[PDB]
């Protein structure tokens, strides 16, 4: 793109918190788990996903990355640490910051009453600017910082702040599991990395990775939201233009989004223009399961795709990332390629179909009697040996034309024989 | 006050001409002689006939969706307004098809289909197109009303194809002219909603600017939403009954939407179990004589799972598109499956594309008349 | 670039002359080649546009046996084929595409003729195995407007249809529907 | 009008008069029921036609059985209608047209 | 058809039967999947089916039907059963060879009076016209 | 179709962007004579009626339908005897 001119001088340099630093050597399935390999750096902490990974397959590795947070709780932290059997003698430090932390808050909490109390604006922003100040040292006080950023967003230096304190704030409340907070932060962070402050290579990337994570714990059903990442923005694979960025779900869960909720005629504008483009040329070399559910598509193979599709669905329920919607997609990816591998067809075997998918012949012929029940075949079963037969030949074209090109014609002399 | 002066000014002005319609019509020869010989124009004396069709209808609209009670409106036309001009001796020309059309224009709001028949008897002059376009018009509405969908769906398909052999220039169906697009359009749109099997034969009827929305509406009407109900009942009512003016809208006056809920909730009734006979007839008949594997792959389909069973489906069985047996030693049910046929279009244009030359060969031949 | 020419523009103008024909376009090869294609003395190719003009007429006559030469001999004796390291992968996607076409050039001209086919003698004949042909065919009706039916299961296609006369009928229709929707730009003009 | 048979003579209550008091009403109703099952039906078990008729005994059911000419098949159902009798489909390539369409090409 | 026609390889017999109706010398149905052949009774005729620049094939082509072949048949096979054996024709002719004889024995006496009349208008022709 | 686009383009479509440009001159001047916008007002070679084609070609279009029309002809004398003679 004509950003990626600039993009290429500064050649992968993005602002990240944790260091590249990960829960390193791990054992099971590798596409799944590297996604912690670039959230859980430009997305800053992510650890909802270590608590995540030991209910699988067990680890001791979440634990240096629970020992370096302090929003979510700083004693919440001081434990984990202590229950793997670890001496950690010198934690004498938290226990004097956080606890000034009080000692500082008294001041700030009843200056904060006594402003919005009196409805003064001087009183306030002085507030505002003490209490900004403040917010980011302990998340712990939830409903302060809620009762903050509530009332003015505009702090004495706009944008620049207030861009780290809400990206800081949807980061904390997704942790607090404070989805509603969050859900907040999706509408104001939207708005301010689109409203923006100087748009450099660095920053800008990473703007449009943090439009990824509000729709992402699906707590509320916001999966809605790609048709929001479509209209706020032109289409892209990854919203980052740099090709070092890789999000596997971003696209299973537009695939997601786009079938589960809306009718199918929507999916072969994402076939080319998020499923051929030059970010996702690199992306096809990589990804197992999202190569299979539309290269195997597009080129309609039916054997080795609805065999490949149907083994997708055995990493699918693997997946202990929340969202509400991982089983709409298994049923989606046995019906969409079932549809176009018929659609030209002449006799395919109710059988054959059970054998793969591994159903009985009476599930896959009333699930074939509900594909054409929902129109989207027009064909009709030979129940006599459970095979099912689309055969339309459709000769004859030529009256298509021969009505309307005399209709119009016709009633188009109207026009030169009226005056 | 303006309102009521051009309305009760056509009123009184037809109820002067109606004495005179009865007065030439039936005895005084001289003086429809007279009337024969001096104007270059007898389409004067003929348009004010039907000209009062629609506008004396409006006028009386009016005055029966105003006052709802202590009727004057609705007798006084009846019996005088309407009988006295059509039933007597009528006039000694095409001008008596005029009046009779005019009168089956009001015998229409009385939601009714005995008297068509006995109409068209009386209608032995000839069916020139522009007394024959109005009276399948209505001859369709009754054949609608009827339950004839499979007839009348015919007869909407010719009165909106726009090839009928006619100019139809200077006025004839003024004010009106896309009325005729839009009640053909919407009436043809009810009736394919219930027999969509046997009709292939759709393509001339509706142009394909419209034909794809109201294809779409058919099958979210009956498949899967109870949306279309509403959106097609709104435009089918203004153009089922014909009321001509709706009166005034507003609140301090009430005297108008009285008639309406009758006027309305009559049509609701139609439309009402006449769709839902639809959704049976939606699912194709996949196989034509179904076993026990395509029999009870359709009573899932009829409706839900319990222990009552199989009553539903003889109850759905028993409406103009299912013929079936039977077989209770076999356990088997046999059916009709039906359809007609794709190729008449074209020789029914064979004639109406020789009209595209003939009219063009004819109407060049009037301007190389002229610039000669 | 005249192979990369070639190995699409063939099955495209085959399609054309099944009437697809709506979608030529100009400055391609068709034009060029006519300065050559309108000369008699077309006796055996000896430089590398003769050579591309000989597999083209194989090609038209939808046969890759012949072809064999003009994909290997004929680039060793103009010395173009030792250029590469990738020439051997060169080789087998000419090969490949080359089969897949010389089955679409005979396809879509055999159209008039066709009533079904076994696809064990299509793996015998383009060398391809079912696998690969079940896609091939797959990716032809659903996008060329044939109007075949395939039985991928049962190693089996079907085409039955009817009038070998229709180019009539076709040129016919083109002639007056670019009448129709041509006509309307002169009104246009008077408005 | 939905041909709800069964449901019709469930919903009657027989405490209105006037509903007796209607001259052959009882049995037009019926003769109705058997005029849509000619109709619709080929065979139909004696228990059902019985049933849709207000569950009729065996002695009332040979009334509605002689009517329209009715029989009892071997050991089984009602014989209604024949099946080709029945169905009446319309037909494909009838193609009569020639007989008007040569005569108006004609000249 | 391989016992009846031996060829240098089986499976190119069936090639040549392909690429030799792919040239236009015939259509036929092979390529098949009962691996029958299927040359048609008569189908969709057409002159794909034989050489028209002359028979290349020896003159026995069958019967198929095509414009008025059944139409001009009806004119002239029914009637040369009654113009090659009949014994009614010759007594119709005798008397159309009667009324030919009769047409030119009433004629010929009236070139008599067009042949003085047209050598006078013929003769003058050049000097009037001119 | 291509004689009419060409010549209805000069009747219409040419003096549609020339009526603009005598819009964008204001159709004339105070201090010297209206050359750029005579230069820009010249009539166009080819007239209302080219003769050609309304004539001589119109009469092969008389030809062409005569040819249609005696095609067809005998065609239908075989649509009559064919299903007829089989239909014994």
């Amino acid at each position: 793109y004509d950003l990626t001119t600039r993009i290429a001088h500064f050649l992968d340099r993005h602002l990240v918190f944790p260091l590249l630093e990960f829960l390193s050597v791990k054992e099971i399935y590798n596409e799944k788990e590297l996604l912690q390999g670039k959230l859980d750096l430009l997305s800053d902490t992510n650890m909802v996903d270590f608590a995540m990974d030991v209910y699988k397959n067990l680890y001791s590795d979440d634990i240096p990355h629970a020992l370096r947070e302090k929003r979510t709780t700083v004693v919440a932290q001081l434990k984990q640490l202590q229950a793997e059997t670890e001496p950690i003698v010198k934690m004498f430090e938290d226990p004097e910051t956080t606890r000034q932390m009080q000692s500082t808050r008294d001041g700030r909490m009843l200056f904060d009453y006594l402003a919005d109390k009196h409805g003064f604006r001087q009183e306030y922003l002085d507030t505002l600017y003490r209490y900004a100040k403040f917010q980011y040292e302990c998340g712990n006080y939830s409903g302060a910082a809620e009762y903050l950023y509530f009332f003015r967003v505009l702090v004495p230096a706009t944008d620049r702040n207030a861009l780290s304190s809400l990206w800081g704030k949807l980061a904390s409340e997704i942790l607090m599991q404070n989805w509603d907070a969050a859900m907040e932060d999706l509408t104001r962070l939207k708005e301010t990395i689109d409203n923006n402050s100087v748009s450099s290579p660095l920053q800008s990337l990473q703007q449009r990775t943090w439009l990824i994570h509000w729709s992402l714990f699906v707590f509320f059903n916001h999966p809605k939201g790609r048709d929001n990442i479509i209209d706020l923005f032109l289409y892209q694979p990854q919203y980052l233009n740099a090709i070092q960025t890789m999000c596997p779900h971003i696209l299973r869960y537009l695939t997601t989004a786009v079938i589960t909720n809306k009718d199918v005629r929507k999916r072969r504008q994402v076939l080319k223009d998020l499923v051929k483009v030059i970010q996702q040329e690199s992306y096809t070399y990589k990804d197992p399961i999202t190569e299979f559910v539309e290269c195997l598509y597009v080129n309609f193979d039916f054997d080795g795709a609805q065999k490949k599709l149907r083994e997708c669905e055995s990493v699918l329920v693997n997946d202990f990332f929340l969202v509400a919607c991982l089983e709409d997609f298994i049923e989606n990816a046995r019906l969409f390629i079932f549809e176009t591998f018929c659609r030209i067809h002449q006799c395919i075997s109710i059988n054959m179909l059970a054998d793969k998918l591994n159903m009985t012949p009476e599930e896959a012929e009333r699930w074939i009697v509900n594909l054409i029940r929902n129109a989207r075949l027009d064909a009709k079963i030979d129940s006599k040996l459970g095979h099912v037969v689309m055969g339309n030949n459709a000769v004859s074209p030529y009256q298509q034309v021969i009505e309307k090109t005399k209709s119009l014609s016709f009633r188009s002399q109207m026009l030169a024989m009226n005056i | 006050q303006w309102l009521w002066d051009i309305i009760d000014e056509f009123i009184y002005q037809f109820q002067s001409f109606s004495q005179y319609r009865c007065k030439t019509a039936k005895k005084s020869e001289e003086e429809i002689d007279f009337l024969r010989s001096n104007p270059k124009i007898w389409n004067v004396h003929s348009v004010l006939n039907v000209l009062h069709s629609l506008v004396d209808k409006s006028n009386i609209n009016r005055q029966l969706e105003v006052y709802t009670s202590g009727g004057d409106p609705e007798s006084v036309a009846g019996e005088y307004g309407r009988h006295s001009l059509y039933k007597m001796l009528g006039y000694f020309s095409l001008v008596g098809l005029l009046r009779l059309h005019s009168l089956l224009g009001d015998y229409y709001q009385a939601i009714k289909v005995l008297e068509n028949i006995e109409l068209n008897k009386k209608s032995m002059y000839s069916r020139v197109p522009e007394c024959q376009v109005t009276t399948y018009y209505y001859v369709g509405f009754a054949y609608l009303m009827m339950r004839r969908y499979q007839d009348a769906i015919r007869v909407f398909a010719n009165i909106l194809l726009y090839i009928q052999r006619t100019k139809s220039m200077f006025q004839r169906t003024t004010y009106k002219y896309e009325m005729i697009n839009k009640q053909n359009e919407q009436m043809h749109a009810l009736l394919a909603i219930a027999l969509t099997m046997y009709p292939m034969r759709i393509d001339e009827s509706i142009h394909l600017q419209l034909r794809e929305k109201y294809g779409d509406k058919m099958l979210r009407m009956q498949k899967g939403d109870p949306q279309v109900y509403e959106e097609l009942f709104s435009y089918s009512c203004p153009k089922f009954l014909s009321p001509v003016v709706p009166n005034y809208d507003s609140v301090h006056p009430n005297y108008h939407k009285e008639p309406f809920l009758q006027q309305l909730k009559v049509f609701s009734d139609e439309v009402q179990q006449q769709a839902q006979l639809s959704t049976i007839r939606s699912f194709l008949k996949l196989y034509t004589t179904m076993p026990v594997a395509k029999l009870a792959g359709f009573l899932d389909l009829t409706e839900q799972e319990f222990r009552i069973q199989l009553l539903v489906f003889k109850h759905k069985m028993k409406n103009l598109v299912w013929t079936s047996g039977i077989s209770a030693l076999d356990g088997e049910f046999q059916s009709a499956s039906e359809v007609d046929f794709y190729i008449d279009k074209d020789m029914i244009h064979i004639a109406d594309t020789k009209v595209a030359r003939r009219y063009g060969d004819f109407f060049i031949r009037q301007i190389h008349k002229f610039e000669e | 670039y005249l192979v990369s020419a070639m190995l699409l523009e063939i099955p495209y103008m085959a399609a054309h002359e099944s009437d697809a024909r709506r979608r030529m376009i100009s400055k391609q090869f068709h034009h060029q080649l006519r300065v050559g294609e309108r000369q008699p003395l077309l006796g055996p190719p000896e430089s590398m546009r003769e050579h591309v003009v000989a597999a083209s007429k194989a090609m038209k006559m939808g046969d890759w046996k012949t072809c064999h030469s003009f994909i290997i001999n004929e680039k060793m004796n103009g010395k173009v084929w030792d250029l590469f390291p990738e020439a051997d992968k060169v080789r087998t996607m000419l090969v490949r595409k080359i089969q897949e076409e010389s089955l679409r050039t005979y396809l879509f001209t055999y159209s008039s003729v066709y009533d079904s086919i076994s696809m064990e003698t299509l793996s015998d004949m383009f060398e391809l195995d079912l696998p690969t042909v079940h896609s091939i065919i797959s990716k032809m009706i659903i996008n060329e407007e044939l109007m075949a039916s395939l039985d991928q299961p049962t190693q089996t296609v079907v085409m039955h249809r009817t009038e070998p006369t229709a180019q009539q009928n076709l040129a016919l229709q083109l002639a007056e529907k670019l009448g129709s929707l041509v006509e309307n730009n002169e009104r246009v003009f008077d408005h | 009008e939905t041909c709800h048979f069964q449901a019709f003579w469930q919903a009657l209550d027989e405490n209105m008069d006037l509903l007796e008091g209607i001259t052959g009403f009882e049995d037009s109703v019926r003769k109705f029921i058997c005029h849509v099952v000619g109709i619709t039906y080929q065979h139909i078990d004696r228990w059902l036609l019985a049933e849709m008729l207000g569950d009729l005994t065996d002695s009332q059911l040979k009334m509605w059985m002689s009517k329209y000419g009715w029989s009892a098949d071997e050991s089984g159902q009602i014989f209604i209608c024949s099946q080709e009798e029945s169905i009446k489909p319309k037909n494909i390539v009838e193609k009569i047209d020639f007989d008007s369409v040569s005569s108006i090409m004609a000249s | 058809l391989t016992s009846l026609v031996p060829f240098v390889d089986a499976f190119q017999l069936e090639r040549a039967i392909v690429d030799a109706a792919r040239h236009c010398d015939l259509q036929v149905r092979i390529d098949h999947t009962s691996r029958t052949l299927s040359f048609g009774s008569d189908l969709n005729y057409a002159t794909r089916e034989d050489a028209p620049i002359g028979p290349h094939l020896q003159s026995m082509p069958s019967e198929q039907i095509r414009n008025q072949l059944t139409a001009m048949s009806s004119v002239l096979a029914k009637a040369l059963e009654v113009i090659k054996p009949a014994h009614i024709l010759q007594e119709k002719e005798e008397q159309h060879q009667l009324a030919v004889t009769a047409y030119l024995k009433n004629s010929r006496k009236e070139h008599q009076r067009i042949l003085a009349r047209r050598q006078t208008i013929e003769e003058r022709k050049e000097r009037l016209e001119s | 179709r291509n004689t009419s686009k060409q010549q209805q383009q000069k009747h219409q479509y040419q003096q549609r962007r020339q009526q603009e440009n005598m819009q964008r001159q204001s159709r004339g001047e105070p201090p010297l004579p209206e050359e750029d916008l005579s230069k820009l007002f010249k009539p166009p070679q080819p007239p209302a009626r080219m003769d050609s084609l309304l004539i001589a070609g119109q009469i092969n279009t008389y030809c062409q339908n005569i040819k249609e029309f005696t095609a067809q002809n005998l065609g239908k004398l075989f649509m009559a005897q064919a299903l007829q003679e089989y239909n014994n």
